[PDB]
């Protein structure tokens, strides 16, 4: 996909499978999850099978409480920081 | 309780006689957001508003607009004869 | 040879086989019906299409429906892939047939494909016996989007007029619409996800057409299923949109529009390093 | 750019110009008329064609006539140049659009051209003020045959049904038919030479269409004459015949017909030495 | 817009992306190579095709081979599906482009498909690791004919000249021909 780095056009890769993205990008440690409330649970659980990912931001508003609890449990036992669900995220100026 | 996504379930009293089990009273809450999973079992489940006065026709109108859109439109009358009216954008700011 | 064949002395097998039209007679014949009968019986474009494409005398509702499809598919502005090419072509000083073909050649996959695709998809799902919710989830799992579902602006509160017009005709005049019923149930599920995930006109025509072939009573199941497969539905879109494209060609000629050259600013040149 | 355009800070001129259809609205618009009105007013294919091709709301008899033309031009067997190519194409395992276009690309001069040609020829002659007999002789002297005159079997005593159907509708519903009248007078002369020199369906449609544009009252002369020139008549034949060609394509696929290879016996090889 | 873009005040993403040719310059550029260099280096039609189609400067043997292919595929009489349509069309009084397209539109499946089909089939079989005899039998079992095998008249005693010409060029100039070797072994079985 074409994007802008100021006024210069750059290309960002788009993957069908998360497995391929992780493999080709070992430098990645953060995942921003825009999955709908229906598929947010499964995609987050899947991400946690890739040890490189240390922080997950869950944007979706509407995940059943019982499911979020299961996400919390797995994240806690794997040491993954979860920001969200139902959040815009956060900001670290300059970073 | 687990299979139907309840968050609260209380039976007071539960009666057990020589004949069997009787559920005399039941108070419960479900996690409404689980509708996409449970629709089949729940059916056309109704969530009653707490006991108190009923909605003015204007409150009912706004409730209808909110239900029919991805946007959040909320309105509750405190004092219809009050001189201070608020039309604030955002759930946080409205409280503030 | 001419003479030997007349006296029946020699036999030579025909290389070609036809069954839609016979121009050899006193009168022109369209699938067994003589041209005078076609007019006398007030068949219309729909009726004539039934004979030439299916070699069948269709019920009046069926003919009227075909005509309705052709009308809603006639045009959809100049921004679409096909219209654009036809306009470019007309502007490059070409004739009607060249300009039309240039545009028609874009029809098939990502442009104009949806009618056929939707009809095929929904038929498969219905016929396989899976319930609408099972279907929705099957597609998600397979990583496929439903063909004939979704709209850019139109939602469950703001309906598509073309879909409204057609739905209402079908409901009123079709004896049975089981596939449409199935599709509308799928729409109930998808709109409950995102409100703009409405059954669009391509999906509506697709399923309605399948219901017309199967339940009008002129075709066997085999016949109805073959017609879908061989791409009769593509024909509807192609014939329909052909009107719009000729429309654009004439328009550009009448508007006396000059040669087009795409602006360089809209082009990203990413050539190899010397 | 998206943002700047929203705040109306910048202007960028359009490279394109349209006037037949507007898909941007809450409703689809065909030449000023919204799609719901199109159906409510019962326009039909003819009516829709009037809006998209001429950007006019035509009289009902004009719409019905256009539909009638599309019906008589729908097909004429598989022996014709275009049908042949579509069949060959379909048989060579191609898709609908490729097969159809392969056939449509033969339309224009010696095949399908006659409607436009007849309309243009007769209009010229009529408008020049020459009487039908003067016209017939002018053509003979110039070594030209009249476009839209002649038939293989059909004669003055044995009429062409397509021509009969159309001729009758036109007389009955058209307010005035001066060009048709002129053409029929030319036919009186040619049939008096050879009986099969009748006004054929291509000639009939051509002159009838000119009479419809000029005398239906929706167009100025300029407008009627521009539409003929830019090839509206070619559009009629192309759109009309497109049905027949799709018919053949489907037929060949349904008939499960194999690849065609022309027999060498039918080819005369006259190569250099 | 023109002005705002010049001063770099606004940005608008390009709708199109190209990488084969750049006409904007002082000189025309074909895949990074300027037109004068194309002629100076004596690329030929084959060479030019390498830049525009693959965006590569191919070896001379490769270019010469591409040109050779184009020459043997040039024509095969008027009886074929495509030629027939073009002739019918030309005879119906049409222009060059209409007549050509009418014929080209038959190319793809049953006519002209074989090149692509054969290459795909043989590559698959070779790459899958199956031996030629296993391949032959696999196809029989699947009810498929081998693409690029068979001739109406030409046999193992009466060879096809076009095949002879090409085989011999390839043998002589291609450093390695493993797939051709595999295919010729399949031919040993079918003949
Ligand atoms: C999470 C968020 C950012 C994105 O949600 P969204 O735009 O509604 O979600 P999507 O773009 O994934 O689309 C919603 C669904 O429509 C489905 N869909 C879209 N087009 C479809 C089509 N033509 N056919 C079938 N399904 C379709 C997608 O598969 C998706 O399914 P899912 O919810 O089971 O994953 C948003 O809800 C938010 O802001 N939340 C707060
Ligand atoms: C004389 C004969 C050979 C040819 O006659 P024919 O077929 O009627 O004549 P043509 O083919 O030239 O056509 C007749 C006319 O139609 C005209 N015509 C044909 N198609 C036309 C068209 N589409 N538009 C305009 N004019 C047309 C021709 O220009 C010709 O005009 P002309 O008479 O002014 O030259 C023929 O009639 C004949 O065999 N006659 C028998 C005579 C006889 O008995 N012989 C003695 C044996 S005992
Ligand atoms: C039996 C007889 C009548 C027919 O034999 P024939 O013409 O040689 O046989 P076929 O037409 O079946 O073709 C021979 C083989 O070529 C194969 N073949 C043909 N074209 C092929 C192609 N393009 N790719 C691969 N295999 C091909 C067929 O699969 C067949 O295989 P098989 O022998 O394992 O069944 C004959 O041998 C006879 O007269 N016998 C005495
Ligand atoms: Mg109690």
């Amino acid at each position: 996909q074409k994007f802008y780095w100021g006024h210069k056009e750059i290309l960002i890769p788009v993957f069908k499978n998360m497995a391929d993205a992780m493999r080709k990008h070992p430098e990645v440690d953060v995942l921003i999850n825009f999955a709908s409330l229906r598929s947010a649970y499964d995609s987050t659980m899947e991400t946690m099978n890739y040890a490189q990912i240390r922080t997950i931001a869950i944007i979706a508003e509407g995940i059943p409480e019982a499911l979020t609890r299961k996400l919390i449990k797995k994240a806690d036992q794997k040491g993954v920081t979860i920001i969200g669900p139902a959040t815009v995220g956060g900001i670290k100026p300059g970073c | 309780y687990e299979d139907l996504y309840f968050t609260y379930l209380e039976i007071n009293p539960l009666v057990v006689t020589k004949d069997g089990v009787y559920v005399l009273d039941l108070a419960a809450k479900v996690d409404a957001t689980a509708d996409y999973i449970c629709k089949v079992k729940w059916g056309d489940i109704e969530f009653p508003p707490p006991f108190g006065r009923e909605a003015y026709p204007e409150e009912a109108y706004i409730a209808d607009l909110d239900a029919k859109s991805g946007a959040s439109l909320k309105l509750t009358l405190l004092n219809p004869k009050g001189r201070i009216w608020t039309m604030v954008a955002g759930g946080g700011a409205s409280v503030v | 040879y001419s003479w030997a064949r007349e006296l029946g002395l020699i036999r030579k097998p025909a290389s070609f086989m036809t069954s839609i039209c016979d121009e050899r007679g006193q009168e022109l014949i369209y699938a067994g019906m003589p041209i005078t009968e076609v007019f006398k019986e007030e068949m219309g474009i729909g009726g004539v299409l039934g004979l030439l494409w299916f070699q069948k005398r269709l019920p009046k509702y069926s003919c009227q429906f075909i005509e309705m499809c052709l009308m809603v598919t006639a045009d959809h502005g100049p921004a679409v892939s096909g219209a654009h090419n036809t306009i470019i072509c007309a502007r490059a000083g070409k004739d009607l047939v060249s300009s039309l073909t240039s545009g028609l050649l874009t029809i098939g996959d990502r442009f104009g494909g949806a009618l056929d695709a939707a009809a095929k998809m929904f038929s498969k799902a219905f016929d396989s016996g899976i319930i609408p919710m099972e279907f929705v989830n099957k597609m998600k799992k397979e990583g496929k989007l439903i063909m004939g579902i979704g709209h850019r602006v139109k939602s469950i509160n703001n309906p598509d007029m073309r879909v409204q017009i057609l739905k209402d005709y079908v409901r009123q005049h079709f004896p049975a619409t089981p596939l449409l019923d199935y599709a509308l149930e799928v729409e109930k599920i998808t709109t409950s996800k995102k409100p703009n995930l409405i059954l669009n006109v391509d999906g509506l025509i697709g399923v309605a057409f399948v219901d017309m072939l199967r339940n009008c009573g002129s075709f066997t199941r085999e016949e109805a299923d073959e017609y879908i497969d061989i791409g009769a539905l593509n024909g509807i879109f192609v014939l329909g949109r052909s009107m719009g494209f000729i429309g654009h060609y004439l328009d550009q000629k009448r508007l006396k529009q000059g040669l087009y050259r795409h602006p360089w600013d809209d082009i990203s040149y990413v050539l190899p390093e010397h």
